[PDB]
């Protein structure tokens, strides 16, 4: 199992971004996914989390509004997007796969990351 | 069994309706299972209350007339009512389609002190001042307002169209009303003196002062009253299983057990917030079913869950998982007996319905809990709580055979008592299960042959001829058994030789 | 927001030691908090789910426990893959949050 | 709920009546044993059913009389009325003991052409000429047969002594009739044409043709439809105990399950082979459930065996055996607890007895799972469906204070409604229950002091001193538990001071 993150780079504040991580070997569809922010040397930080299904979403109140995500299982990619970034906002950004325990419930974990794409 | 009571007409404050059918879980599961601690919760509706007064008066002509109740101005209540204890004599009301004013006993204008209404403190304290007429009579009624707080009804009955928060003082629910503001008036620094000594009030308060064509009201006020939960704890189940079937989740617990459904979507109340105090007390009882029987046995997943489950039921689940043969059969059949009562059950509520229409009185009673009063008002139940009175206070009377008219006589035996025992004694009648109708109408064409009982505390009263006998105790009459347990004596033949 | 702490933010240690951890919630979650632990140049792995379930990979010598907010993960002998970071992670209410963290090195 | 219902009386075309009381397995088994599949049967009583059309006329006098139905000729029927569409003018019936001719509204003798008579298509099309006078009718009413296909009876109710499979045509049932040969005519070659379009039929028919001294009957003939078997399937059980005690073996299933008892006689109705697909039928009940689960586990013995049970039930059992401890006290006191249901249920069914005469609608809608309407007609109730119509259509009168009659005005609200959207408007009453009446009866002396509720749509409807106010959702009056689960909120008190 493993992920793959992409659309990270070098960005002055006060703009936009659009981002995204594809997912392979296992099962997605039936699986929920997670998205954690890490600022350089510091600790983790959550962001957002969607359901397998996506009809339930919940974010951080440092990121709710001014970040979206976004899944689509035809392509097994998770789609996020956001609206002027900050300077604190510099992390290293990954996507987390739920802990998986019973299909219709979340963990509001995670058990796999992916490598990865950083944003400054 | 029980002591004698009194049950005045019901006024419809407060009314009443059926549970109506309810929906049975006919499958008893079967399926796939999910494990997980459940709390179920409901629609809290706790009605607002406050201990309002009522001021009217009534105004009589001495006409060989078209009488009603009449409102007192508020200058008059400040001044007459709450400083002297006094009410006016004058008082104009509508006669035969054009005003007229009143007088007392047709005397000149004079001020008439308030005294106690009740003659024993049985109920509210009331005043009144006399037993062309007028009369002053002010009223410590209670109040119930619906769970919207947005209209109020008193103890009379007489919904009032405006919010018990109303007031300009402060940010209120001053935008609900319906009257005009000539009827409303907010009284401030009111030291509310008080009808049965006149010793004032311990601090001013700000109470509001509203009047009706019919009558005047007034209540302490506040700014608002929001401390109120959306929602109310009504059980916590220990075990509950998340069975999925149907494109709806079943949340089934013991077989005897309800067993809800819902839509499957994740209800927002939590998530927005605006339920905190539900998730609080859901969560708290999660905890404590979970450190109370799984600590060992199973691991918590995941966050709760809310539901509105059908009928209205707001079901808080948390999965669990496992860490980690005789009930398969009897499962099965104590959950085909739940649904047949289910079933049953809701075949008994048509019974219910025309047993109310024919005695409205014992369904009422045995239905709440206790004896109580009610009368259907059309398709809705008026309920009121009764007064008791002890049995040394009560005593038949001698026959029913009114002499006034001969041939037609009182069936059921005339009782005689009072409310207390230094108060003044009443007259009436004995109605059915120790009932003492404040009235006495139940005339007969009372013929020869008649032999009868009536209930009269633990025992009965014997009668024959329409004339009192003796007493007859509870064991003097043979039983017989109107039931049937989960595991007879009659006898005698009649007289054809009459 | 539910917040918590880690200390010793760094600890040196040895092959043989016993050695232990604790994560301190700033309410009474009871049951809903997971550890992790992530070694240099690599994406973090997973250590404890609920304070006390393990998964697969991990040695037996890795165990949690804990009540109320006081939580604390223990490992009953040193090995040269533990000199890691790890951490420690609540999910009884939202959003989520990790705890400061600590970290192992050899004396 | 539910949306409106209006519900004409019914015309006694079905009957029905109780189950009686039933016998209970007082004894919960215990003695000796032997096992088998099983399979009950019972009387199919499917009946016949044909829509046949009835043909009458409808005559009257303008004296300050005597109206009655009368028949239209064979004739007629099949030229004016079929080929032409039209109806004769002049009619003869007994006037005060003397015969007499009508005409058209005291006409000369005309030809009315037909018309639909319900105005918007919501039952059978039906249809009239005109809205001394004589109005012609035809109806294509239903019609239903007892099992035995010897009588049937139309919608109206009136029970025609003569079966449907009445005919000189070929060998048929035709010795069965009451009235004369020249109350009956069989039209061969009937072509069939129809009022609504005159479009006539594809082939032709056979058309029998009888007419009552009330009105004239037809519908398309056969020679007969004995394609039905005298039993039907009703239940296969997959396990049920073969007892022995009391002269009369015992086939008992699941402890909840119905126990039956029979004569210990083979009945011959099989080996007679009329139960040809009795036994086909059952047989593939034996071998589904034997192969389904026995196929290893028992052993079939014999062929399967018939009796003739209690209550008329048929069982058909194929005995098995066996090719090879905490059920023992819950098994018996399971039993016992379906013993005590049967027996109390069958004290309910007297409860059922009165309380059908004292509300018939509601009573019966429940028992036979839907809004249907109902009276007594003696010992016996009358049964036909409701039907529906959408809340849109309905809407209640402003006020119940009937000018006409001050001081007795209606009880209940007024209604008016229309049971076509594009149809036209009707004016009624608003009985319980949603019940739409057609008729405005409900007087009462309306008097001071009312305030009443009534149940409108899925809320309430308000009412106080017989004038609307507003209406009310179901949250809007408190709710109390009507049957006790398998695991309260009043208060307030009366105007003593009123
Ligand atoms: C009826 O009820 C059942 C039981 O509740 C429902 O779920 C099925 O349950 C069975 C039995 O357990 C499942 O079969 C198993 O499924 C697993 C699929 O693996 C998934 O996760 C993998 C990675 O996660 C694992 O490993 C990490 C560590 O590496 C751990 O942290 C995780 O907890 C997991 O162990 C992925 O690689 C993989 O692609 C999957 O996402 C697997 O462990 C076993 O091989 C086994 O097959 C079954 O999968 C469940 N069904 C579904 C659809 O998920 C069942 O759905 C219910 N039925 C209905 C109709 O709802
Ligand atoms: C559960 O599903 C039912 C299905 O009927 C929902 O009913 C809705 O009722 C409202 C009433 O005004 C209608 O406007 C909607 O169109 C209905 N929805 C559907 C999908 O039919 C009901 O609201 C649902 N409950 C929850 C909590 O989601
Ligand atoms: C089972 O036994 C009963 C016993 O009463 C039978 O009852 C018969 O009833 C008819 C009614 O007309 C009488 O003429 C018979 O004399 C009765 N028979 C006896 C033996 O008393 C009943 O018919 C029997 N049923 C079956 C299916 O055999
Ligand atoms: C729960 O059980 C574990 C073992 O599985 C034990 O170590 C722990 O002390 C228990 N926790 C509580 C809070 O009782
Ligand atoms: C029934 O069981 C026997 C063994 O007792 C097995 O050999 C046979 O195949 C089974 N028959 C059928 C029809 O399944």
């Amino acid at each position: 199992v493993q992920l793959v993150e992409t659309g990270g780079g070098v960005v002055r504040p006060g703009r936009s971004l659009r981002l995204s991580c594809t997912t392979s070997g296992f099962s997605f569809s039936g699986s929920a996914m997670h998205w954690v922010r890490q600022a350089p040397g510091k600790g983790l930080e959550w962001v957002a989390v969607i359901s397998h299904d996506g009809n339930i979403i919940q974010y951080h109140d440092s990121v709710k509004g001014r970040f979206t995500i976004s899944r689509d299982n035809s392509k097994n990619v998770l789609l996020l997007q956001m609206n002027s970034l900050r300077v604190d906002d510099t992390a290293m950004y990954y996507c987390a796969r739920d802990v998986w325990l019973l299909p219709a419930t979340i963990s509001y974990a995670f058990d796999f990351w992916g490598q990865g794409t950083m944003v400054t | 069994d029980a002591n004698f009571y009194v049950c005045p007409p019901p006024t419809g404050a407060t009314v009443v309706q059926f549970e109506q059918p309810r929906r049975c879980p006919t499958r008893p599961e079967g399926q796939n299972y999910t494990e997980g601690i459940a709390v179920v919760f409901k629609e809290n509706i706790a009605p607002y209350k406050f201990k309002a007064t009522m001021y009217y008066k009534d105004v009589t002509v001495s006409q060989v007339i078209f009488e009603d109740r009449a409102p007192v101005p508020f200058e008059e209540v400040i001044d007459k009512i709450n400083a002297k204890g006094v009410c006016r004599s004058t008082a104009k009301y509508v006669r035969n389609n054009l005003e007229t004013t009143a007088f007392h006993r047709d005397d000149h204008e004079t001020d008439m002190e308030l005294k106690p209404a009740n003659a024993c403190t049985r109920t509210s304290r009331g005043w009144h001042t006399t037993d062309t007429t007028v009369n002053c009579i002010v009223e410590e009624v209670d109040a119930r307002s619906v769970y919207p707080y947005d209209e109020f009804v008193l103890a009379t009955g007489d919904f009032v169209y405006m919010s018990p928060f109303y007031g300009y003082r402060e940010g209120s629910h001053t935008e609900h009303t319906s009257y005009a503001a000539d009827r409303f008036k907010q009284v401030d620094g009111f030291y509310a003196r008080d009808l049965t000594t006149k010793a004032r009030a311990t601090a001013p308060t700000t109470r509001n002062l509203l009047t009706t064509p019919k009558f005047t009201v007034a209540w302490d006020w506040v700014p608002k009253r929001p401390s109120v939960c959306t929602m109310t704890k009504w059980q916590e189940v220990d075990e509950m299983l998340r069975s999925e079937y149907g494109g709806s989740f079943r949340f089934s617990s013991d077989a005897i057990s309800t067993t809800f459904t819902t839509n499957l979507t994740e209800y927002p109340l939590s998530r927005v917030d605006l339920g905190d105090c539900i998730g609080k007390d859901a969560r708290d009882a999660m905890d404590r079913i979970f450190a109370r029987r799984y600590n060992a046995t199973h691991i918590k997943v995941g966050q709760p869950q809310y539901y509105l489950a059908n009928g209205g039921f707001l079901i808080a689940y948390q999965p669990l998982l496992s860490n980690t043969h005789i009930q398969r059969p009897v499962n099965d059949m104590l959950g085909r007996v739940a649904i047949a009562w289910c079933e049953e059950q809701n075949h008994e509520l048509t019974l219910w319905n025309e047993a109310r229409k024919l005695n409205p009185n014992a369904i009422a009673s045995v239905t709440v809990g206790r004896r109580v009063s009610a009368r259907m008002l059309g398709d809705v139940m008026a309920v009121s709580t009764c007064v008791p009175v002890a049995a040394d206070n009560v005593i038949v009377q001698n026959s029913m055979r009114i002499s006034s008219r001969p041939g037609a006589c009182y069936s059921r035996p005339l009782v005689s008592f009072r409310y207390c025992d230094q108060g003044p004694l009443v007259e009436g009648q004995l109605g059915e299960n120790n009932e003492l109708r404040l009235t006495r109408d139940a005339i007969e064409p009372c013929t020869v042959g008649h032999r009868r009982y009536f209930t009269f505390g633990g025992g009965y009263v014997y009668f024959e001829e329409y004339a009192y006998s003796h007493q007859l105790s509870r064991a003097d009459i043979t039983t017989v058994s109107t039931f049937i347990d989960l595991n007879h004596e009659i006898k005698d033949s009649g007289l054809l030789d009459y | 927001v539910i917040w918590m702490t880690q200390s010793p933010p760094s600890l040196s240690a040895s092959i043989g030691d016993t050695v232990t951890i604790t994560c301190r919630a700033s309410q009474g979650i009871s049951n809903s908090i997971a550890w992790y632990q992530r070694r240099p140049g690599k994406a973090p792995e997973l250590l404890v789910y609920a304070a006390y379930r393990l998964q697969s990979g991990v040695p037996s010598r890795l165990s949690g426990s804990g009540s109320g907010a006081e939580y604390t993960l223990t490992i009953k002998n040193m090995q040269p893959e533990d000199f890691a970071t790890y951490y420690c992670q609540q999910y009884y209410d939202n959003p989520l949050t990790f705890g400061g963290g600590t970290k192992v090195e050899i004396k």
